[PDB]
């Protein structure tokens, strides 16, 4: 019940009302309908100072949703730098890969946020890493055309 | 975006080499028609 607070405050990004509820000790690890863990809702919508309460009171970096995308993905792929380096600091799999086998480095590259493929790639990022299709975050900035990104990959 | 219709795929070669729209046209933004041009006192200008 209290978990479930905890996934409306972490989403909404209420920093009282979060704390509030750890202090009962509400679940860190709470997954709603889809598995979605309040670090998740706090990499999405982007509330930094969520994110590092949650991973204080040791919310697992690596929980991954019932189709296997970490709060990494959803960071790297709506250009949330400060989440990015913030989870990768506390032990994120930066090589993590979902059911389709893309990686953060994927959704960085294809959405195009240069800064934070810099600091994935900085955190040792496998460039060469294949998704279900067999493309690298190389083959995407070709298609895509964005070339400032196709020197970073070389 | 001009982007996303740029990479449009057409077909892809024996080879696996890709064809692309922005590979056999230019993608801008660009009037539905071009035959009316208005100008106030000479300089570039639309109205209703």
């Amino acid at each position: 019940d209290l978990g479930k607070k905890l996934l409306e405050a972490a989403r909404a990004g209420r920093d009282d009302e979060v704390r509030i509820l750890m202090a009962n000790g509400a679940d860190v690890n709470a997954a709603d309908v889809v598995g979605w863990t309040p670090l998740h809702l706090a990499a999405y919508w982007g509330h930094l100072e969520i994110v590092e309460v949650l991973l204080k009171n040791g919310a697992d970096v690596n929980a991954y949703d019932t189709l296997g995308s970490t709060p990494l993905h959803l960071a790297a792929h709506f250009g949330h730098l400060e989440i990015v380096e913030v989870l990768l600091k506390n032990g994120a799999d930066v090589n993590a890969k979902d059911d389709n086998g893309i990686t953060p480095l994927h959704l960085a590259a294809n959405r195009g946020h240069l800064e934070i493929v810099e600091v994935l790639l900085k955190y040792g990022a496998d460039v060469n890493a294949q998704d279900k299709f067999g493309k690298t975050a190389f083959d995407i900035s070709i298609n895509n055309g964005n070339e400032d990104l196709a020197e970073i990959l070389q | 975006s001009t982007e996303e219709f740029g990479k449009i795929l057409l077909k892809v070669n024996q080879d696996g080499s890709r064809v692309l729209l922005r590979d056999v046209a230019k993608i801008e933004l660009g009037g539905e028609n071009y035959d009316i041009i208005a100008e106030f006192n000479g300089q570039p200008a639309s109205g209703l």
